[PDB]
RNA sequence: GAUGUUAGGAGGGCAAAUCCGCCGAAUUUAAGCAUAUAAUUAAGCGGAAGAAAAGAAAAUAACUAUGAUUCCUUUAGUAACGGCGAGUGAACAAGGACCAGCUCAAACGGUUAAUCCUUCGUUUGGUGCAAACCUUUCGACGGAAUUGUCGUUGAAUUAUUCCAUGAAUGCCUUUAAUUUGAGCAAAGUGAGCAGGAAUGCUUCCCCAUAGAGGGUGAAAGGCCCAUAGUUCUUUUUAAUUUAUUCAUUGGAAUUUUUCAUGUCGAGUCGUGUUCUUUGAGAUUGGAGCACUAAUACGUGUGAUACAUUUCACAUAAAGCUAAAUAUAUGUAGGAGACCGAUAGCAAACAAGUACCGUGAGGGAAAGAUGAAAUAGUACUCAGGAAUGAGCAAUUAAAUAGUACCUGAAAUCGUUAAGAUGGAACGGAUUAAGAGAGAAAACAAGUAAAGAGGGGAAU
RNA sequence: ACGGACCAAGGAGUCUAGCAAAUGUGCAAGUGUAUAUGAUUCUUUAAACAUUUUACGCAUAAUUAAUG
RNA sequence: UUGUGUUGAAGCGAAAUACGUGAGUUUUCGUGGAACAUCUCCCUAGUGCAGAUCUUGGUGGAAGUAGCAACUAUUCAAAUGAGAACUUUGAAGACUGAAGUGGAGAAGGGUUUCUUGUCAACUGUGAUUGAACAAGAGUUAGCCGCUCCUAAGGGAUAGCU
RNA sequence: AGCACAGUCUUAACGAUGGAUGUCUUGGUUCCUACAGCGAUGAAGGCCGCAGCAAAAUGCGAUACGCAAUGAAAAUUGCAGUGACUGAAUCAUCAGAAUGCUGAAUGUAAACUACACCAAUUCCCUGGGAAUAGUGGUACUCCUACAGAAA
């Protein structure tokens, strides 16, 4: 807003969304955390992991849990175990889900996931 | 302002206000100040009287500076 | 031509709009003139940047009676001030070799304001607490506690004006 | 599959038959792609980045020992002296740019710019 | 402004004296949809306006000092009366008075949250109330060139 | 002078928007046209930088005088030039931006080239992990140079006062600015309605130094990135910390007293003539040719050609120089009362691509399913197949089925109604039919019971 | 007499300079703060604000080739 | 400034006991699926089309019409195939008539060659064919040529402009 | 099960053809700001190659849709395959290494993968042990130094 080195042309930003490399990617893909496990870190958000305990509150499937089985950031979506769906020739496929719609339930926490929990604190 | 223009109130009229038989041509009389001693020569001598030829004598150089000089009754 | 209009002069005979040129950047270029010269006399550390320049007469009779800044002391009125135009160069005195002093009054004006120059100057030395007591008409060093007390006072751009 | 850190330590002996090795098995999986067989054509890649890493590191030995080798001597060969663009090869050095005369260094050592204040 | 040459960037050549076709220009050559063409004018696809916008239209006006400070007095006049002030639009209907002025200690005041507080209590929740809901995307192609909303000022 | 695959080096080509030289039109205007104008332009040739070029008066002025160059405001469409027609057109002063001055030549130095370069070595220390880099002065060698490098800016003499010197000992703080890269960064995913899906509507809470933008299944300050703010990190750069002894080695400014009025750019200036150029006019600059100087008391300028002469200004024929200035180029940022796929660059896309021309060159068309194809049409029937149909199927939706958003007109098909003797349509007035229609085209009120909504009254 | 087979979309008195008249506005023998500067303005802001008691333009005086 | 939108915006089709004199405005139904006005006042412009042998695109009547006419000529039976006048085989009748639709090369072309599939489009009728489409493959030199020589001539060096 | 003449024209409803209108826009355009030369140390440009399946575009150069290093750091996937429980999978940075044939092109040539001359060359171990017909150099003009010849 004040920045004027940063630009908020709607153009240049939404084609830096949409041409974002991996990198970029795996930040703009990150989620809310619960209130217990944010009491805990301390921290409002994290991008998302492979194996990850996720609640999705928001769309067709706004209630349910699940561990997330795949992250795909080419089209911006995770997978959830059991949220599958079938498919018209009729075999099963996850249902893509925007990591915004989800909030975090339970992390795996790594040697590289504690560093950042500590960055943070 | 291009909204008041007058042209804006011929927008249907053929000719834009121009003339349907003499027409609205390029240059019909010449550029500039071509005519004057030949078919722009009454209006010259009728709106300009002394335009043409010369009189007095030259001032080379002239600075100003030299002869500028202020008047108060 | 018609009518009773003044006749026609406009020089748009030539390619004009190749040579059309409009300044949208008039005040942007202020600011970073401004900017620059903030910039240079923030790293001078205190020394004003103005440079110091003689009262002279506009010539012909047109401004005769106006006075302006013109460039350079003479060596005239250096000497008068005591001090060689190698030396002045150095405090912020411009000079110039070309303008002589036709006039006394003149002369005692322009070595009046190099003297009230030199008076309200105060000098930093050149080594860190080793203050000279200066050459070529440059006035002795001030020292530590002087510099310190002048230092946090605004300083007399009035005398460049 | 190799990494450069594991054999950055090997001497050229056992890097040069490790690269023969590495080319004589790439070549292998090449003839085999060639025959009708396409159940090991996956490993040319990996094959070919091994041959890389080994080229790589080789050629990096190579290149500092022949650095060590002309250290000063001051008439290095024209690759191994600086690659800078060519008009700032050209360009006069700092201290060619910065001489003075006796006359003018004397005169600004007598008469520097020096600091001051205004009233 | 457009590009300098827009639309004349083609060769020119105008061969229809005979050819039972306007006499409008033609691109030359053969072998693409583009040869035979009509060439620059402003009736041609593809073929310039018909008077290219420049950038030495009069973009700014010079204004009389002495009639800016003249419309900044009335201006300051005219929020002084109470009227003009509701028919510009402001809800003014509960302050106390319209030239209202209030102790040197706003100026102090740094949380938002005690600024909307003061305003409140001064009688213009209807104010903030319209100001807050007055923000909306606006119509037209104005919001793909960064001026997505429209707000009402307070 | 040659010659050398001797040692070490340089030039060449690309790129041009701004910049520097040359060369050089015509269209055009003059209502014709030849001088003039277009234009000291386009095209052509060559040459540089982040700017270039210009630049420290052989300058203005005529004043109470100014003081290198460049650029802006103005002088000024003025002085002036011009078939004195069309047209063209400066300079000085004034106000500003910026501001910077210098060195060769000539002079002087011969109890001594006091200079320069090449090559080979030595160390004085420092930042780098490394790679590499910055400082270092003792040389030796081989050369260049008296057909002239270097020092001085006339040369000495006193007085003060300054500037460079080495060694030893200690000291390297603190802040402000400026500038890279990194982190941290408030508040709802609360009801309820409807929806495939809120970010929508009601309603209840909040955050805001953050209500810029983007994403998210619909319009989000509180879902995510980011934003406000802030903390570290990088560059340099000001002020602030601290300097103390001992020593001799030079240099500089001014001021005392003398010698001596020095030097100052030659086929150059200038003049004549010719051509061009200029506002420059008995010639503004440039160039060719011919003639060809003076020596500071000279010679150049002082916008009308001369002769005699006063006055003022400047000191040509050698050279360097930052800033203020310009940038239709390249690259990278940021914006807009701009365009919104026949528009905007030629090119929103696999665009200078496809394609055309022997070649120089010419040069397009072409965006949109859906929230999600990790929902792109399964199954059955009929067909050789393409396809079609379904009681079958994804989707909120397939008349969203890949030519896929919407889906106009021209043109055509189906069904229905009507008209129909060498045009069809139409104006005006009605009549018959056929579609639609109650908002004036009747019934306010009153009583009962049934469903509800409000307001006042404690 | 010429153009028009049909439909869609595009399609032509504009921009700048300079002068005048008309009218509105401000000030008025003055008017316009030019370039430029300053300022705890710096998303907007490339705009707004400001100008230590003879810059300049036009006007305030005309006329003459002209010394005037 | 003050408003409409997923309880469906813009647009579009047909309309209306609608209003206006009129340009138009406003409504209904249907379609559509995401934006849209502001007439409170004002600012701004690339602002209004029937024509320009106008530009680009699309589409008509002509019209199932003109036409599918050089090269004497085809016929019987079978195979394949969903389908055979123009694919294949056999038989017959004929043609080209060594100045050849016969064999070799050059220029030009560039994979059209071969085999196997194969028919969306093309092969102006058909087509199962094909120079089309698809997947593979195919070009072997001391002796054939280039390469070497010099020609008409071209470029360059030395100079000179 | 039966009935409408046909054609031509008009109107309505639903369709076909077509791609207008509306709405979108990782594009353009203009302005502002900042930096600014590349090349014999071989540039720009051009060819030729490079992926497991690979035409174009994009990227790259025989280490060839990428090596090394540094930061992030678990995915990348059409199949096949490759990845840790972070020098590994993938991004970003990009300093090291490498950078085919050409092109000012510079040994002679050029619709030639044609032809010279001079060094044989390169690699491995710490003077030997191998492999290579492979690798470098050779333009024109000019400067400094040097060389032996000449009057």
């Amino acid at each position: 807003k004040f920045n004027k080195q940063k630009s908020s042309s709607r153009r240049k930003m939404r084609k830096a969304h949409f041409t974002a490399p991996a990198g970029l990617r795996r930040k703009i893909m990150s989620s809310k955390l619960s209130k217990e496990l944010r009491l805990k870190y301390k921290t409002r958000s994290l991008p998302v992991r492979k194996d990850d305990e996720v609640l999705i509150c928001r769309g067709h499937n706004h209630g349910r849990e699940g561990k997330v089985v795949k992250i795909n950031r080419k089209r911006y979506k995770i997978y959830v175990e059991r949220v599958t769906r079938e498919k018209v020739n009729g075999e099963s496929t996850f249902i893509g889900i925007h990591p915004s719609n989800v909030v975090l339930t339970k992390l795996k926490v790594d040697k590289n996931r504690k560093k950042i929990l500590d960055r943070k604190a | 302002a291009t909204r008041f223009k007058k042209n804006r109130k011929k927008r249907g009229h053929v000719s834009a206000g121009h003339g349907r038989v003499g027409k609205h041509r390029k240059h019909p009389g010449g550029r500039g100040k071509a005519g004057g001693l030949h078919h722009m020569r009454i209006n010259f001598d009728k709106y300009h009287p002394g335009y043409f030829g010369k009189v007095g004598m030259r001032h080379l150089n002239l600075l100003k500076n030299r002869t500028y000089c202020p008047t108060i009754n | 031509v018609a009518h009773n209009n003044v006749l026609p002069n406009v020089h748009l005979h030539k390619w004009w709009q190749r040579h059309v040129r409009v300044n949208f950047s008039k005040n942007i270029k202020k600011k970073k003139r401004r900017l620059l010269r903030e910039k240079r006399r923030k790293a001078n550390g205190g020394t004003p940047i103005e440079k110091l320049h003689p009262i002279v007469h506009c010539p012909t009779q047109r401004y005769n009676f106006r006075t302006r800044l013109g460039k350079g002391f003479t060596f005239e009125e250096l000497k008068g001030a005591g001090l060689t135009p190698r030396a002045a160069q150095t405090i912020g005195i411009c000079y110039d070799k070309r303008r002589k002093n036709r006039s006394e009054e003149s002369l005692t004006k322009n070595v009046e304001r190099l003297l009230k120059y030199k008076n309200s100057l105060v000098m930093i030395p050149l080594k860190k607490n080793k203050a000279k007591k200066g050459i070529g008409g440059i006035p002795a060093d001030a020292d530590k506690n002087t510099i310190k007390e002048f230092r946090n006072k605004k300083p007399l751009l009035s005398i460049f004006k | 599959n190799v990494k450069a850190y594991e054999l950055r330590t090997l001497k050229k002996k056992e890097l040069l038959d490790k690269l023969d090795e590495l080319k004589k098995e790439l070549s292998g999986l090449r003839i085999s792609k060639a025959l009708g067989n396409s159940a090991k054509n996956s490993k040319i890649h990996g094959v070919r980045k091994n041959v890389a890493r080994v080229l790589t590191v080789y050629n990096q030995k190579r290149k500092m020992e022949l650095r060590q080798l002309y250290k000063n001597k001051k008439f290095k060969p024209y690759n191994l002296r600086k690659k800078l663009t060519k008009n700032k090869r050209l360009q006069l050095s700092p201290k060619q740019k910065a001489a003075m005369t006796l006359r003018q260094k004397k005169k600004v050592q007598n008469f520097p710019q020096r600091k001051y204040l205004v009233v | 402004a457009v590009k300098l040459g827009a639309g004349y960037e083609t060769s020119a050549e105008s061969w229809g004296t005979g050819r039972a076709v306007a006499r409008i220009p033609r691109v030359p050559g053969g072998g693409t949809h583009r040869a035979g063409q009509g060439a620059f004018g402003n009736m041609c696809r593809g073929g310039g306006m018909f008077n290219p916008t420049k950038i030495w239209r009069r973009w700014g006006r010079k204004v009389n000092l002495k009639e800016k400070r003249y419309a900044v007095c009335s201006s300051i006049a005219a929020s002084g009366v109470t009227s003009l002030v509701l028919a510009r639009g402001h809800r003014i209907s509960h302050l106390k008075e319209v030239p209202l002025v209030v102790s040197n200690d706003i100026e102090s005041l740094s949380k938002t949250k005690e600024a909307v507080n003061f305003l409140v209590s001064l009688g213009l929740k209807d104010e903030v109330n319209r100001l807050v809901k007055s923000k909306k995307i606006r119509a037209g192609k104005g919001k793909m060139r960064n001026r997505k909303y429209k707000i009402r000022n307070g």
